[PDB]
This record gives C-alpha cells, structure tokens and sequence, in this order.
C-alpha cells in the first residue's frame, strides 16, 4: 500500500474517466458535498425502504 | 500533464506514479488551468520552459 | 511561437 492524499487519488479516478484533474481541483468543495450528501441519501433509503 | 508533483524539500520534480523518474518541472509536461487561488494546498515554484534560452540566442 | 519570436 502506498500511502497518496485522498484529493490526488480523486484526481487520478477523474483521469481514468477522461475528465482532466483540474476539474476535480477546481470543483472540489462543490464535489466533496456532493459526495456526503450522497452517503447521507442511502441512510435514508436503508432506514426507510428494508 | 502525467504523474504527481514531488519533493525531496529540497527540490521539485515531477514523475510517473508506477516509478520513481524525476523529470524538472516544465511547459512541456504541465499545463495551466486558472488562478492559483481555488486550488486547495496548491505550492510555489519557478516552472521552466525549454524555449526561453533559445529565445536568448 | 508567433508572438514569441521578436528575437
Ligand atoms: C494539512 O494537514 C496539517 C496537519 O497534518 C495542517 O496543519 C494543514 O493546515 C493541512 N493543510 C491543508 C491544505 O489541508
Ligand atoms: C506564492 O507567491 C506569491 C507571490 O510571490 C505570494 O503572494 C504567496 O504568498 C506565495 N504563497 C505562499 C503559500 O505564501
């Protein structure tokens, strides 16, 4: 295991999709919202829908 | 433009991820996107460019 | 190179 900042990785997942890391840099507050927002949605639908 | 910017602190390079290359930091493999200041831990350093000494003579 | 090259 190498240890990387969690942001670079991001960074590098973006590349894997085509989409230039500078666009994850440049959006990262906005994704990092998203991201939790979207976690906080499936304690929501687990809790509501067994 | 590929790789990870690195440091031994005294230094600044860029290389691969998959092995360690150090390459100086350039025009040729970076490219710019904006302003410094949205991007989160982002540091200063004097990136080269291979043009400018021939430009020179 | 076009706007560079005043050298
Ligand atoms: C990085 O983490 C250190 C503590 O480990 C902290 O002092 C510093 O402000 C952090 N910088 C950023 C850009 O998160
Ligand atoms: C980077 O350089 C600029 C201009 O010299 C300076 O304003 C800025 O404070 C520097 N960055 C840091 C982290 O101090």
């Amino acid at each position: 295991a190498l240890q990387i900042p969690f942001a670079m990785q991001m960074a590098y997942r973006f590349n894997g999709i085509g989409v230039t890391q500078n666009v994850l840099y440049e959006n990262q507050k906005l994704i990092a919202n998203q991201f939790n927002s979207a976690i906080g949605k499936i304690q929501d639908s687990l809790s509501s829908t067994a | 433009r590929e790789g990870v910017f690195v440091s031994n602190g005294t230094h600044w390079f860029v290389t691969q991820r998959n092995f360690y290359e150090p390459q100086i930091i350039t025009t040729d493999n970076t490219f710019v996107s904006g302003n410094c200041d949205v991007v989160i831990g982002i540091v200063n350093n004097t990136v080269y460019d291979p043009l400018q000494p021939e430009l020179d003579s």
